[PDB]
């Protein structure tokens, strides 16, 4: 019932740069039984610290862990592109096993300009009865990014849906789709749409668009 | 190797009722407690249940309690939750994990499956459309050229999609689905030299099991 | 006719020829119930029956016999009141059991009526004297051991509530209740995988279970020890208290001869 | 008034009828502790807390005219000694557990407190005349097994550095430290999985191990054994010591018998 | 000539001498008898086959000699029927081994003709005085055991006839048969493995499993234990039985030494 | 000077202050070996160095001034020749091993150089009487022993050669040579997982193979309880031998004071 | 479940020598004794090395005394056979087996590794030629029409033929090799309805990993 | 070094028939001590009867063995399709597996012609320098069969190559492909080609060939 606290829940750190991520523990507990787990995208937690410190077989050594009581910490001396993970801290009293929030590790690269694409709706959605504008901004960084859609001069920004990649292990880039669907009608008698990417390297939006009348 | 595999899971209406299996292999399951833990949406994490290496004991969540129920056979080394009464807050994966040390049911897990999602949703399993984003009429260039396939309509959420059987397994973003009126959106986006567009080499392989549906569609060039 | 009956009758039960035919009775008997078996032919069993009747019988006139001697102390020695107990079960065991079981119908009846058999064979004590010996012998030494037993049960009981608390709660199968907790004290009392099956795992959680477990071993060991001792020096006491008297029997024999001849010197003076 | 009371109230107090009736004051109090659970209701908390504190002063004027009547005495025999150190102790554990949590907070006292129940349990020891009995006699058994326990606790000592030494270097989960081979040679001694669980793994990579643990399960069982002897022959020797004077007490009996008589015979031929 | 070589050669043959001399010939075999090895040359075969064969007429002279002094006396003694056997097996198993074999050709015998080597190491025990006196007071120990040890028996049959129709049904491998009931029943009164590895088990199926088998346990060292007391007190009571006598003897001595003072003074009183 | 030297150190060597120093300069020893340990600074390895050195001089007087008084006999005390043999150890496994590990380099050395000290251990039986008179008592045992300790050690000879030829062909990791047979065939005897871990594997293959090893298991521990109630009547014997020749003596004084007195009563008739 | 692979195997020059590896799963590996079998082209059985579960005991038929060394390793649960100076006669698949009783090395040999195969030759690693067999210009009567692939020159016996990447597994034959003048020729034949054919869809997908090599060629109509 | 002989060597048998199948021993075993193993196509043996008679875990009750001494049998009492397979018999003593030469059952299907092809060399394999005319016989039975070669009249066997499949299983007929390898010039210079294919089916051979001059 001991609920665990962590922080920060994001962390955007850098390779080589010295990572500390605190647990914190409603009660005192025993140090050893808090533990770590580092969990990577779309697999399962892998057992990371055992008791406070002890790690677990294969961590690598850069990683440390230390507290005891109500408080808790682990640490890694210099970041990898590798230990780019969420990290639970986990405890076990009286029968029930509470987890921390967990910790997001985000790597840190230099800035990246959106490259922007846009595409009108094939004939199928069409047929479909309705349209769906989709606009796509490809391997950016950072990850705050703000899109924006006009039509014929006017925002329509009544469909705008919106979808973030984590940063893809490639370059740590993250990419974005975004799309603004609309009816049969709101699509052929309207001609010119944008949406109007504007990111934290371009204060200048990139406004990749396209004209209706052409194809 | 120690190995965990659940199996299980898909889609229920609230209120329902499902049962989660685990196969266990390379330790002996009959000298360790095991454990089931939810991975919410949002990623948090959360213990459901805890059974004694005999199974004997058991042990729950008032969240859970006699609501699910945790179970196991030590010869076919396999691990059961029984859901019941489900909701729409028990949406989650559902791992399977051993514990750290032998007949001990507290400590740690040390070994976790893969998991197995559950959904639980009122919304009524739907086959994705699929529909081409062929560039625009404009500039074109060639030398690369941004394509993307649109995935919508389905609800269940696990689709998959693949640009060519995967030898396009590069250039590409899938990106996380969303859900609209009741209904995920999916997209993806592959970036690719005019080597290979316009062709139809540029296919989208995009499946959704729960409708058993399954399509390939080209980005043919626009005019 | 009359009490001529009485007197020729007894020499009959009391004789060692009446004595040794029940027991061969009783060896034929169990024999008997070694070929019972359920794959066996329809002929065999029909058989079998007849000759369990027949010993059924043949052992009821023994009981009839021996009440008809012994009378109001038949039903005090426990060696005949045991008897007499398995004569009346072993009849409801084959002309009632069905009758019971068809109306009072239980799961446990078709597993306890079975007693019927066991008892049968126990009669095996009972009527060889050898063996009436050897058991009231072994009965005998437990009421000497009652308070060393009171004292192992109550050092068990406070063993068993301290491992409850201390092991219960992370290893339930072995301490999560006071009689899980028993058990496997009891276990280790035995040196049953006390160290590879218990401790060794524990210690993996509780490093400073051995402080529990070595202490208990070396207690419970010990008043084992000194229980077997008491039986020992006990039984060694029936034995030495025989030969003194033997010694101060014949100090008093000596005393006899001595000092009654020593008394008449002074009175043979008159010689 | 006056000391006729002191008189009178110590044949209270030293009667059989006290005695016996402090032990079922102890028999309930031990069963009220058999049905302390958290699963029940407040009202039976309730009732239940108020029996526990009708024992405890009933336990404590127990105590006062235990005092009272052996005074200077009282705090000499260890028995009584016990029982005033549990009344305290009870005390203390159920109207200051929380006045000392709440100030001196350790984990181990919410563990600790346990030990009013545990001392409360053992007074079944010390009120039973019988209990006392064994527990002197088994106490008493200690002294005479010092030295071969010592004995014993070097020769653990001796293997313990060597096993250490041998094969720590590759299992050090049993021989890695001095703690740690103390440990296994303890679990070897009791004969708990020693071959299959210990020195056939460790003749996988130490052919030879079997020639450290066969002789060293020689020496510690016949170190066991000898230990076990010593017990026995120092029993029987308090025994035979009884029947050894007994013997002689009886020849000298016959001694004065007849040498009174050779005293008056040599004045009575004078007649 | 005559008899005087009777007489002359039975203070060869019961000399301490050729005692000793057969005991040396008895070693020097057993030795043979280890470096016998397939893994050897032919020549060290011939050469161990004629060393053998010199044995076999040595020690076939001796029992030779042995009758022809002890004749119809050689024939009771059990150690000497012994001896004589093992001479017999031990031509047999060498000069007509093959010669049966291929005629009662059976796959036994192949492994039973090692019964020739196993009698002439229990040799070592019949010549040497000391193997025989402890032999024959082990053998002397069985008959007062024979009692506890039939009850123990009939104890095991009862329980295992229970443990069958209880567990059999799903622990075949262990309770399914009568036979695998007594071995199963024989593994627990060892503890070997009792708990851990059968009644656990067990509990998983039978939960009150444990009301079996550990009043069984409790039985069964409770019989042991006894068993072993027995032994105990009655090689005291061969011991009690000489100081009793001594001490009557001595008495009975100062019975005279004293009765005939007291018959002389009566008549010397009249000097 | 002179003899009057001697005189008085005699008085130092014999006194109860010299015997007890000596035995705390040992326990200092023994402890200051306890805080040797490869993790410490220099400065502790240095000073360790001095007192070690401290120490072996400081025994050395011991044995010299132990030699001066007892010279001849001094290297025929077992005791004694123990002591000197560990101080001259002592001495070259601190300023001469390195001199010849360096030069007769063996791996085992580096592992039996250690022996100085498990033998300035033992020194802690030597120097306490109460320690050297348990471990003489102890060994006084042994004699009594052999004759039953080589019964055993034939017994176990002939079921190894045949638990070889029989199981050993098929198991050989367990039975395979006379050595692999003889090993477990003692786990067998210490009852360690001999059915779970070694018949019932067996019995898989050899279905008859418990009519091996369970009345294998029936002699060694009937040769074992005979071995223990042997050494048990042995030490009973040392005690009645005692109580006999007091009672004896007491007869023979009895007699005494009564025969010399009535040979009195036939002079006395000159009064 | 129990599982064995064995690992290595290949071409071996005679004399030369190669290291045999097993890997086992899903029982205690140091409670069994292990064996190696060899089955010869001919089919015929032959055990070739026996060892305890512990190791310390192995045997061998006179064939391959002291040219094999059987060895385990009980932590790395996996089995090795040493082989040495070999020999043409070598030639087999060779299985890794575990004993059906506990610790007993006799008796019989419950479950079986799926093989490695060992080829001891003097000849060269050669790649795989692949000729289309396009069929007679004739009746060519396209409700039916037989077409084959043919496979030349390689040596390493494994090959592996396909037609269209698995589509067309049906019809088909693939014919064992056979050794002409120390060269292996194979062949394949797929008989097809002309709703596939002329066309690319009859691919020859074949493979030689000895060689490193794959082509995919097409049995293209005849002129 | 006891050897294990087995008969028959083959064993054409027909669905529902009685099979049995001998393994005769060169000294009497104990019967505990013979074993049974079935081996299917490209799979490893698979444990069938331990001892003379104790069938394994999951072999239909069809099967049994029964034996003693030097002689040996495994038996169906009604053969089913699934039982084609090879039978090896195995004994173990000293410390020496050896196992029989193996049974292989053949089921028994009915007479089926072969579909008899024949195909020219494709022009990749003449500019190799040479030439394999191939024939092919597709799912015929029985196995035993005769191809034939003719090169313009004369035969030219010479370079013939033969490879059999094993019942395919889909239906128990064989197939058979036949090589003739020729050089160069022995194709170029010749017209017609024949494989005289000819069949337990089919006395009169399919004969089925091509002329060189069109393609």
């Amino acid at each position: 019932e001991i609920v665990l606290t962590q922080s920060p829940a994001l962390m955007a750190a850098s390779p080589g740069e010295k990572v500390t991520i605190t647990c914190s523990v409603s009660l005192s507990i025993s140090s050893s039984n808090l533990f770590w787990y580092q969990q990577k995208s779309e697999t399962s937690p892998k057992p990371w610290i055992y008791g406070t410190s002890k790690l677990a077989s294969g961590v690598p050594v850069r990683f440390s862990g230390s507290g005891s009581g109500t408080s808790y910490s682990l640490t890694i001396s210099s970041m990898e592109a590798e230990d780019a993970a969420t990290y639970y801290c986990q405890q076990w009293s009286s029968h029930s096993f509470t987890f921390g929030g967990g910790t997001k590790l985000e790597i840190k690269r230099a800035d990246a300009a959106p490259t922007v694409s846009i595409f009108p709706p094939s004939s199928e959605q069409l047929t479909s009865g309705g349209a769906s504008v989709v606009c796509f901004l490809n391997n950016f960084y950072p990850k705050d990014i703000n899109v924006k859609w006009k039509i014929d001069g006017s925002e329509r920004q009544n469909g705008v849906l919106n979808s973030w990649t984590d940063q893809d292990s490639k370059d740590s880039t993250y990419s974005m789709s975004s799309t603004l669907t609309l009816t049969k009608d709101e699509y052929e008698r309207h001609n010119s749409y944008t949406c109007e990417a504007t990111h934290k390297t371009s204060t200048s939006p990139i406004v990749k668009s396209f004209n209706r009348n052409e194809c | 190797e120690v190995q965990l595999v659940e199996s299980g899971g898909g889609l229920v209406k609230p209120g329902g009722s499902l049962k989660l299996s685990c196969a266990a292999s390379g330790f002996t399951f009959s000298n360790y407690a095991m454990s089931w833990v939810r991975q919410t949406p949002e990623k948090r994490l959360e213990w459901v249940a805890t059974i004694s290496n005999g199974g004997r004991y058991t042990y729950y969540p008032d969240s859970v309690k006699g609501r699910f129920t945790i179970s196991r056979d030590n010869a076919k080394n396999s691990l059961y939750l029984q859901m019941s009464s489900l909701r729409s807050e028990d949406t989650a994966m559902y791992y399977c994990a051993r514990h750290l040390y032998r007949y001990d049911v507290g400590g740690a897990l040390d070994y976790w499956g893969q998991g197995t999602s559950v959904t639980v949703s009122s919304a009524k399993t739907t086959a994705p459309s699929v529909y081409p984003l062929a560039p625009v009429c404009g500039d074109t260039t060639g030398s690369s050229v941004t394509l993307g396939c649109l995935v919508k309509g389905y609800f269940p959420e696990p689709v998959t999609l693949t640009w060519n059987s995967g030898s396009l397994s590069s250039g590409v973003h899938t990106f996380p689905a969303v859900l609209q009126s009741d209904l995920y959106t999916l997209s993806s986006s592959v970036t690719v030299t005019s080597s290979t567009w316009p062709s139809q080499s540029i296919t989208c392989n995009v499946a959704h099991p729960a409708s058993s549906t399954k399509v390939d569609k080209k980005i043919e060039p626009r005019g | 006719r009359g009490s001529h009956m009485y007197l020729r009758i007894t020499n009959i039960v009391e004789s060692s020829f009446f004595t040794k035919f029940i027991i061969y009775l009783i060896v034929l008997n169990m024999v008997t119930m070694m070929v019972e078996k359920e794959g066996q032919s329809q002929h065999m069993t029909e058989v079998l029956y007849w000759i369990n009747v027949v010993f059924i019988i043949l052992f009821t006139i023994e009981i009839i016999l021996r009440i008809y001697v012994h009378r109001i102390s038949f039903f005090k020695d426990p060696w005949s009141l045991f008897d007499f107990v398995v004569v009346i079960i072993s009849i409801v065991g084959m002309f009632l059991a069905d009758l019971i079981e068809t109306y009072f119908v239980s799961p446990t009846l078709f597993r306890v009526i079975r007693l019927a058999r066991i008892g049968r064979i126990l009669r095996l004590v009972t009527a060889v004297p050898q063996m009436r010996k050897i058991v009231s012998a072994l009965i005998s030494v437990i009421p000497g051991m009652l308070s060393v037993i009171a004292l192992m049960t109550l050092f068990f009981y406070i063993f068993a509530i301290m491992a409850t608390q201390l092991f219960g709660e992370r290893f339930p199968e072995w301490f999560g209740t006071l009689g899980e907790s028993f058990y496997t004290l009891f276990q280790v009392m035995t040196l049953e995988s006390w160290s590879m099956g218990i401790v060794r795992p524990l210690m993996e959680v509780y490093p400073y279970a051995w402080v529990f477990f070595i202490p208990f071993i070396f207690v419970v060991t010990f008043v084992m020890i000194n229980l077997v001792v008491a039986i020992i020096v006990d039984a060694m006491a029936i034995l030495n208290q025989k030969e003194e008297q033997h010694i101060i029997d014949e100090v008093q024999s000596h005393e006899d001869n001595i000092n009654n001849e020593i008394i008449k010197l002074r009175e043979e003076i008159v010689e």
